[PDB]
């Protein structure tokens, strides 16, 4: 059988070198058009949700803001683990997933269960939601 | 057609916390 | 978090310490230590 | 919300969502939405209730045993969707307002309870340099002892005498409103849990790891205390595996015996089996692919 | 597998059970199909009319007790029942 | 073969990749709580240190973090970026090595811990949240007081077991407080419930916001608070003016008592419960056998406080999994091998041939190694298994004639 | 691309190293081992 | 058959039924009669009647 | 009615992770039976003291 794939390949000598033209130049269009960077490919997959709270103990960021997220995101399906950050000042929460999970997914997922969690939050602060991007999206930085 | 006995009462052995009464000043 | 009694029972009886074994949402106390006795 | 039988469902969990959103905030003081968990009327694996006849603890102390330990080390396990709580008592500081004392006081019921509820927060101003270090100034102000609820301030006279909650009020400590109760063996009203699996996932694979889960904490809990297990799936799971297995144990020998009867050389019986892993084996490949449970049913045929 | 491991790895009088029978049911070949498509007929109508009932049932090891009473029972009453019921379970 | 490869093994091996990028990231890292004013002074102390060697083009540095929610740094913890002179002005005899050389013995001040690494590495380092020994535990409980001694008393057992060891209860402090504890009996004097005294720390010692001017499309913040002075010091506090609801006049101080002290940082949680980690780890050595050596020690020689509990999680994670499941790929792909050598010959003996002769191309690549001195990765593991099929593409055209 | 000499280059040679080196002795090795292998089983196919 | 001849109360009327059936048969929301009349309005007073 | 005879919600302790619920209430007696209801002492906004 391999014989005969070279056989007939030994005729059609016209076609194959179209063929190897639709190659090339489908070829040649890709090779320009696919996204190019020098960005090592990415690592790990997470949804963020950071919440600012000015002046504010580690220990207060915690029971006011940073508690009722993580608890709360316990039930969010796909969660892996949760991580929780109090500093003096702002509450990062993480979620991460099983690795592989489509990112908007998690986004939309997560998102369910801090609908409910909104109200919950102290007078005027609010829970940011991560950027549609990841930890090597930081391309272009200036200064004024 | 079961005459079956059963106690009636309220019944407690799986959890309740009990406290001695004492002589002693407040 | 102590309670002097002036009768009611001696010293030395056995108290449970709860309030515990009624629902706090009208349980009518008097009729649910009724279901203690028989 | 009933959907079309077929619709994905995290699709319609992720579309409810949005006509939730804007539901939220018409929604009455401090009443919350809350969504159903990522599993359906089967998730209910396993339950258990905790009980201890030592009298070292009770359904106050156990419940809060199951929401600040127990759930916590379930929920965290691959694959549960929830960990819900069963039949339990929640520890309530119930503050019972004496009518009369109101009346002699000159405190309305109205007044008490807007200065209850201004007198149980914590407060952050801000920080405060001092040797190039930074010092956050923190504020004291959360109910701790049964003091704090005594020595709330209700009204003050110019003379600087005060008058307190324990004035109008006593501050005792009891049991919550309950929807459900839960009562084991009829010896005893005790408190649990249930574990609910991710809708989609593997039973077995839970169940399991959540019993061995269990047999780490049973020398973390207090003195007095066990996990008494209430339903276990695994056991019907694996009787019916057990059963299958048998099974087809039985016609492998079935034919064993049938085509080395009438071919009296045997040899031709032991390949003749091999049709059957493959025949299932090709199958369960196959399976894989829709990725559809392997239930009591799938198992049938 | 079967040539390739059968080669490489009463039979008289069972036979003649069925034998004569052909010899019996060669004789009228016409008829005799029309009768035994027929005892298909006659067998089926009066076996279908028999019993019919609800469809699936599973049974697990361990049961399920529900019982059910009038709306507006308290969670007092309520636990109660429980209680004297699980005590007679 | 056999000869040569076994001593050849046993040479250099060290961690996997490194990419460097033209111009490189400064992490320097000090104490916690420090100061906004003097983290700032640190920064500009630092990027003028930076543009001291003439090979760096500009200096643009940063202390805390910028508006998104990438960046969480502490002003603890500085990011710097260095851009350097194209690499055709740098002087005469210098490379990247020694400037980066040069850099680490110029910029350099007390406590302030130098670093260096490259930026889009960093980033990755940064945004991921994970744990950096081989092997980790998490002790979750109830209130951060016990768990913290667990890990302690975990240490404990930890350098007494095969393997190097270090707690985690002391990395997680170092911030500063001043407590502003109101007395209820004492507020209640004078009128004021606990919220009232709070009132004058939120907004009038802090910088506590509470309108903003709508200003065309911008927005700007409108903050109450005293002057400066009398917020000063601790003792400023317990001067600080308060004018009570009955128009009295008093001080802080005689609604409350305020004391210094020191305490977290920064509280970091896994699952909803407070977890302190332990890191240990070993250079090198074995992996699949010290948790269990572990898992057994602990909980036995220790006993866990009721309410919590323990965890092992390290770099062994993705670990234990990959290679153990390449020991059922491996199997796969010689039983895919064969399907391929049989293919083309049939012949049983003569594809043994084939994956027996291959250790020829292996047992020569690594010579190389030494000699430039490139070290073990997975990209070495790439190159080595592209070799193995070019080595094996001799053999199948040479048994072929 | 063996030589380090640019950027990216410190892992676009880390690659190639293993097919130098292991290309120097496979080949040239490989037609004095596949013959003395062929040879071999002359012995037990006659 | 003992269960449900021991196990019973006034009022109380029992039934028995497995586990992940009555799970299922419960979360059901719908109607078990072959033929359902879903008579809707805007005050119940009236619906009620119909 | 919502905060005296009922047992309802207004506050939490914030208890390390645990939170727990505290809640306004008259005496129970005060709240036994119908008739109970109808003598339910207030303390009107007047200082007035009617049922
Ligand atoms: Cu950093
Ligand atoms: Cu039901």
């Amino acid at each position: 059988m391999i014989e005969w794939i070279i056989r007939r390949s030994v005729a059609n000598r016209f076609l194959v070198l179209m063929g190897a033209l639709f190659l090339s130049i489908w070829g040649t269009w890709t090779i320009i058009n696919t996204p190019v960077d020098a960005l090592p490919d990415l690592s790990d997959v997470q949804v963020i949700i950071k919440t600012s709270y000015p002046g504010q103990a580690p220990q207060i960021v915690e029971n006011q803001v940073t508690y009722p997220l993580t608890t709360t995101m316990l039930s969010v399906p796909g969660a892996k683990t949760v991580r929780g950050f109090s500093q003096f000042g702002d509450s990062y929460v993480y979620v991460i997933f099983e690795d592989g999970t489509d990112p908007y997914w998690a986004r939309s997922r997560v998102l369910e269960y801090l609908n409910q969690v909104q109200g919950k939050l102290p007078a005027g602060v609010s829970a940011e939601l991560g950027p549609d991007a990841t930890g090597v999206g930081w391309i272009y930085e200036y200064a004024l | 057609a079961s005459g079956v006995r059963i106690d009636p009462t309220q019944t407690q052995n799986l959890g309740v916390k009990t406290a001695t009464v004492t002589r002693g000043p407040l | 978090g102590v309670t002097a009694l002036r009768s009611g029972l001696a010293e030395g009886e056995k108290v449970v310490s709860s309030g515990l074994f009624l629902i706090d949402s009208e349980a009518n106390i008097s009729g649910a230590l009724e279901r203690m006795r028989s | 919300v009933i959907f079309e039988d077929g619709t994905d469902p995290y699709w319609a969990r992720s579309r409810v969502l949005e006509y939730l959103n804007q539901v939220q905030g018409k929604l009455p003081a401090g009443v919350s939405a809350e969504l159903g968990p990522d599993a359906t009327g089967v998730g209910w694996i396993y339950e258990y209730a905790l009980v201890d006849r030592s009298g070292k603890h009770d359904l106050a102390d156990l419940r809060s045993l199951q929401d600040w330990f127990l759930k916590y080390e379930l929920k965290t396990i691959p694959d549960v969707a929830e960990v819900a709580s069963v039949g339990g008592v929640v520890k309530e500081y119930q503050v019972v307002i004496d009518p009369q004392r109101l009346a002699q006081y000159g405190i309305s019921l109205a007044e008490v309870k807007s200065a209850l509820d201004a007198s149980n927060q914590e407060a952050g101003g801000s920080s405060i340099e001092l040797a190039e270090a930074e010092y956050m100034v923190r504020a004291s102000g959360y109910l701790q002892t049964l003091d704090d609820f005594n020595h709330i301030v209700l009204k003050a006279s110019e003379n600087g005498v005060p008058v307190y909650l324990r004035d109008v009020a006593k501050v005792q400590i009891g049991p919550e409103m309950r929807r459900g109760i839960a009562e084991l063996n009829g010896e005893g009203e005790v408190a649990g849990g249930v574990v609910i699996l991710r809708s989609g996932k593997n039973a077995r694979e839970v169940i399991a790891a959540v019993k061995d889960k269990l047999e780490t904490l049973k020398s973390s809990l207090p003195e007095g205390v066990e996990i008494v297990t209430t339903y276990d799936r695994s056991q019907l799971i694996d009787r019916a595996i057990d059963n299958l297995s048998g099974k087809l144990l039985e016609e492998f020998i079935v034919v064993a015996v049938v085509c080395a009867l009438f071919l009296w050389h045997v040899r031709s019986a032991l390949v003749a089996i091999i049709s059957l892993p493959l025949g299932l084996c090709i199958a369960f490949i196959v399976m894989h692919f829709q990725g559809l449970n392997a239930n009591i049913m799938s198992l049938g045929g | 597998v079967i040539p390739i491991l059968m080669g490489y790895w009463l039979n008289r009088f069972l036979i003649r059970v069925y034998h004569p029978l052909l010899l019996k049911v060669l004789h009228w070949p016409k008829t005799t199909l029309l009768v035994a498509a027929l005892s298909v007929l006659t067998v089926l109508w009066p076996l279908n009319k028999v019993g019919g009932e609800f469809l699936p049932q599973i049974n697990e090891g361990d049961l399920l007790y529900m019982p059910s009473t009038l709306p507006g029972i308290s969670a007092a009453e309520a636990a109660s029942m429980l209680q004297k019921t699980d005590k007679l379970i | 073969v056999l000869t040569v490869l076994w001593p050849l093994n046993k040479v250099g091996g060290e961690f996997l990749p490194q990419i460097n990028e033209g111009d490189l990231l400064y992490m320097p890292s000090t104490l916690p709580g420090i100061s906004a004013a003097e983290a700032a002074s640190m920064l500009q102390k630092t990027d003028k240190l930076i543009m001291s060697v003439p090979e760096v083009a500009r200096v643009f540095g940063k202390t805390g973090k910028a508006e998104t929610a990438t960046d969480s740094a502490p002003l603890e913890m500085v990011e710097t970026t260095i851009q350097l002179k194209p690499q055709e002005q740098w002087r005469p005899g210098m490379t990247m090595d020694k400037i980066i050389e040069e850099l680490d013995n110029t910029v350099r001040l007390p406590g302030l811990a130098n670093l260096w690494v490259p930026p889009i590495r960093n980033r990755i380092d940064m945004l991921s949240t994970g744990i950096k020994s081989p092997i980790g535990i998490k002790v979750s409980g109830t209130v951060l007081a016990d768990i913290d001694a667990m890990a302690e008393q975990i240490e404990e057992v930890a350098r007494t077991v095969p393997g190097v060891a270090s707690a985690l209860a002391f990395r997680l402090e170092g911030g500063r407080y001043i407590n502003v504890e109101i007395n209820r009996e004492k507020a209640a004097r004078y009128g004021m419930t606990v919220a009232d005294v709070q009132l004058f720390v939120t907004s009038a010692v802090g910088g506590a916001m509470v309108g903003e001017t709508v200003e065309g499309i911008a927005r700007y913040p409108i903050n109450l608070r005293y002057p400066q002075s009398w917020r000063d010091s601790p003792q400023a506090l317990r001067q600080l003016p308060i004018l009570t609801p009955m128009k009295q006049q008093i001080t802080l101080a005689d609604v409350a008592d305020i004391k210094v002290s020191t305490g977290p940082s920064m509280l970091k949680t896994e699952n909803a419960r407070p977890t302190s980690w332990i890191y240990i780890d070993a250079r090198d050595r074995d992996m699949v056998s010290v948790v269990h050596d572990l898992q057994k020690a602990i909980a036995e020689k220790v006993q866990l406080k009721p309410g919590t509990s323990v965890a092992f999680s390290g770099q062994f994670e993705l670990l234990e999994r990959a290679n153990h499941k390449l020991k059922l790929m491996v199997p796969m792909t010689l039983m895919i091998i064969f399907v391929l050598l049989y293919l083309a010959f049939r012949r049983v003996g003569e594809a043994l041939l084939i994956i027996s002769s291959v250790p020829f191309a292996l047992v020569g690549g690594i010579w190389l190694l030494w000699w430039m001195g490139f070290h073990l990765s997975v990209a070495t593991g790439t190159g080595f298994i592209a070799l193995a099929g070019v080595a094996a593409e001799f053999g199948v055209v040479m048994l072929m004639y | 691309i063996l030589w380090g000499t640019g950027a990216g280059s410190e892992v676009m040679s880390r690659i190639a190293a293993p097919m130098i080196g292991g290309m120097i002795t496979a080949p040239l090795l490989s037609l004095f081992i596949i013959p003395a292998a062929y040879k071999l089983m002359w012995l037990h196919r006659h």
